[PDB]
């Protein structure tokens, strides 16, 4: 099969600034004149809306700030000027042939100044702890950018497999994130150790922030 | 009046099967092959199948081409979907799309969307758990953990505290049901005085539970001169300027919003280093006329790397019914006569608000020997002034004419004139 590579995964930007996105196919998608790579936009929850068709064709009601250029294998897509509508995910399509793939996606998001995360801990409940479970929450909140590292360390022991993130959307009014990460054990694996801490790494911090707490002394 | 409209949600159990619809209307349906597309959580798009109504021949990706039966019902103009053996990763959100039969223009137009669950689970009410730590900020939250079908609503203190809230995508667990968490910021100080409460909505389980949870850079926001906002031929803006931005964090950031609304049309200087180890940063917004004389509200917000939170700063006219400035040139006293120069004044009264420009002139060119006293409140609300202008004696016993111009939003064209002469 024909394989699309979008690059940049993400692409940091202001409202005003010329968007490029780039989409490249393993083989030709060219033939006779025509290039038949086709551009979508999907905002979340909602259902993709053609943009671009056959590489350069602006498809009808489609804004004029919106081109596609590009034959062969390397395609792109331009947004002269975003608008505050833009902020969305793009995928390319082909249909050189069967099967028809699109590509992983480029995210077009909002740039901002770095914002450090303020990291919280939060020790399970007394009333989860009467059935037989503890739920330790890590709450890393209004950061940017998106990429961050969130580890558990069990009385310094690193963890794996017993936790599971959350991210939101970019924030409407301020353009960050915000992640929680959630370790779960039984109350028997919780009552055998009692340090519980969650070590954080981002761009806007020095050195990485250990949130902790010692079971018992809460 | 094209339009593709999908079946709803659909929650099933592994190895059962589930037959999506794609209603359409709007367009000869035999002109167009319908094509499915689906999106499983967190990913990307996903051909799998299109089938032509006119002869029902289909086309399919060999991913799905055992599993998924097309059909079309010309009819009801209906296009379907039949997935068979529901596995676990079939759970995504599958879209019908139309193609021009006769030339690939791409999918002009998608259906909305229906949801696919594949789970063991069945319907079952949430946990809720309060989030409260073991500092100028502090956070809590509400894990609300074991529910089943999605979705959960989360509010705080029943819509009372929505900023700072930030309520988290569910998680499915390894169980089969979902997870989530919805956290708050609030300042530490509040912690005493105020209550903080999570209201959990969970509609299939008819599940209601509201759970107790128990130095720097500053900015100067400037308006515009008044002489600006007066003559159209003249620029009003409203200037923003942060002071002690440190050397370790240049991060130059302001964001303008008129009557709430963002606005991109500012222009920021470049970053001016001062003798005191820090950055000066300006950023100039171009104003209408009369936006700044209708009342709108400019908000500068600033960012840095610096700064914990942005800083934000407003600015406005000033509110009250505005009213109209009386102008009186008073000679100068004859006690004052016996000197090279003499003082010709000027007295602006019972005019609002106090944004006002006060010259002079003589001949038709401007007398630059002047000085006005700021605006002074009076105990009827309205605002006065005084402008002095100095001229040699010699000027004002020769007969030339003197001239106090005042320029006031409350005045018809902005101006007015008062003239002066010894008699
Ligand atoms: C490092 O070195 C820096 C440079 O020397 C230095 O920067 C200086 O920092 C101080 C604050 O620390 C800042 O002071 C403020 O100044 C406001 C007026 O500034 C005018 O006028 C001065 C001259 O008097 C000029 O030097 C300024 O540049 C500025 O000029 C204006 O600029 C605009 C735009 O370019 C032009 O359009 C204007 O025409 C022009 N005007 C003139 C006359 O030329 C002053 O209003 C501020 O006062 C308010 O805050 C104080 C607390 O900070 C309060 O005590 C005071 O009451 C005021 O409160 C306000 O009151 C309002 C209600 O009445 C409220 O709505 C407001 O919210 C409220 N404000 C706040 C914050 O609460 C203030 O004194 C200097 O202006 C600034 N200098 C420059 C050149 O930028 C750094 O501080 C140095 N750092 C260190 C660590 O040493
Ligand atoms: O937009 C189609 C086509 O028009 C050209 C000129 O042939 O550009 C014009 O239109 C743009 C959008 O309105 C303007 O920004 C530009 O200044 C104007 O020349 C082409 O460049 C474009 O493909
Ligand atoms: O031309 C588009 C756009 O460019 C800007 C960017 O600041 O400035 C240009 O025009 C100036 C003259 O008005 C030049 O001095 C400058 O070099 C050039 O980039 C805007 O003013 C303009 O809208
Ligand atoms: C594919 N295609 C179009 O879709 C098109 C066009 N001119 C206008 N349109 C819309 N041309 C020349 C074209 O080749």
């Amino acid at each position: 099969e024909i394989v699309l590579t979008q690059s940049p995964a993400t692409l940091s930007l202001s409202p005003g600034e010329r968007a490029t996105l780039s989409c490249r196919a393993s083989k030709g998608v060219s033939t006779s004149g025509y290039s038949y790579l086709h551009w979508y936009q999907q905002k979340p929850g909602q259902a993709p809306r053609l943009l671009i068709y056959l590489a350069s064709y602006l498809e009808s009601g489609v804004p004029a700030r919106f081109s596609g250029s590009g034959s062969g294998t390397d395609f792109t897509l331009t947004i002269s000027s975003l608008e505050p509508e833009d902020f969305a995910v793009y995928y390319c399509q082909h249909s050189r042939d069967l099967p028809l793939t699109f590509g992983g996606g480029t995210k077009v998001e909002i740039k901002r100044t770095v914002a450090a995360p303020s990291v919280f801990i939060f020790p399970p409940s007394d009333e989860q702890l009467k059935s037989g479970t503890a739920s330790v929450v890590c709450l890393l909140n209004n950061f940017y950018p998106r990429e961050a590292k969130v580890q558990w360390k069990v009385d310094n022991a690193l963890q794996s497999g017993n936790s599971q993130e959350s991210v939101t959307e970019q924030d409407s009014k301020d353009s960050t994130y915000s992640l929680s990460s959630t370790l779960t054990l039984s109350k028997a694996d919780y009552e055998k150790h009692k340090v519980y801490a969650c070590e954080v790494t981002h761009q806007g911090l020095s050195s990485p922030v250990t949130k902790s707490f010692n079971r018992g002394e809460c | 009046q094209v339009q593709l409209v999908q079946s709803g949600v659909e929650v099933k159990k592994p190895g059962a099967s589930v037959k999506v619809s794609c209603k359409a209307s709007g367009y000869t349906f035999t002109n167009y092959y319908m094509y499915w597309v689906r999106q499983a959580p967190g990913q990307g798009l996903e051909w799998m199948g299109g089938i032509n109504p006119s002869n029902g021949g289909t086309n399919f990706n060999e991913k799905f081409k055992n599993r998924v039966t097309l059909t079309t019902d010309s009819s009801t103009t209906t296009a379907y979907m039949e997935l068979k053996s529901l596995q676990f990763d079939d759970t995504a959100v599958y879209y019908c799309a139309r193609r021009d039969y006769r030339f690939d223009m791409g999918f002009d137009y998608w259906g909305q969307g229906t949801t696919v669950t594949v789970s063991s689970a069945s319907t079952k009410g949430p946990s809720v758990f309060p989030l409260a730590p073991c500092e100028s900020t502090a956070a809590l939250g509400c894990l609300v953990k074991d529910y089943f079908p999605e979705p959960v609503t989360v509010s705080w203190n029943s819509g009372a505290l929505t900023s700072g809230v930030h309520t988290f995508p569910a998680v499915l667990q390894s169980s089969g049901l979902y997870s989530l968490s919805s956290v708050v910021t609030v300042p530490s100080s509040s912690l005493g005085t105020k209550t903080y409460t999570c209201n959990v909505d969970h509609k299939p389980s008819n599940t209601k539970v509201d759970k107790r949870v128990e130095g720097g850079p500053s900015v100067f926001l400037f308006p515009p001169k008044p002489k600006d906002t007066l003559m159209i031929s003249r620029t009003p803006e409203v200037t923003c300027v942060v002071v002690d931005v440190s050397q370790e964090d240049p991060e130059v950031q302001f964001n303008w919003y008129v009557d709430g609304v963002e606005v991109h049309n500012a222009k920021t200087k470049p970053r001016e280093e001062q003798f005191n180890s820090t950055y000066r940063v300006v950023s100039v917004l171009t104003v209408l006329h009369q936006d700044w004389l209708n009342g709108k509200e400019y908000k500068c917000k600033v960012s840095n790397k610096g700064l914990p939170s942005s800083i934000e700063k407003t600015i406005s006219k000033a509110k009250g019914q505005p009213r109209e400035p009386q102008v009186y040139t008073l000679p100068p006293s004859q006690e004052e006569m016996t000197k090279n120069q003499v003082s010709l004044t000027c007295l602006v009264k019972g005019f609002y608000p106090s944004d006002i420009a006060v010259e002079w002139e003589s001949n038709g060119q401007p007398e630059n020997n002047y000085k006005t006293t700021p605006p002074v409140l009076d105990s009827d609300g309205s605002f006065f002034l005084y402008s002095r202008l100095t001229v040699d004696k010699s000027r004002w016993q020769q007969g030339n004419v003197f001239s106090c111009s005042v320029m006031h939003e409350a005045l018809h064209n902005h101006y007015t004139q008062k003239s002066l002469s010894l008699s």
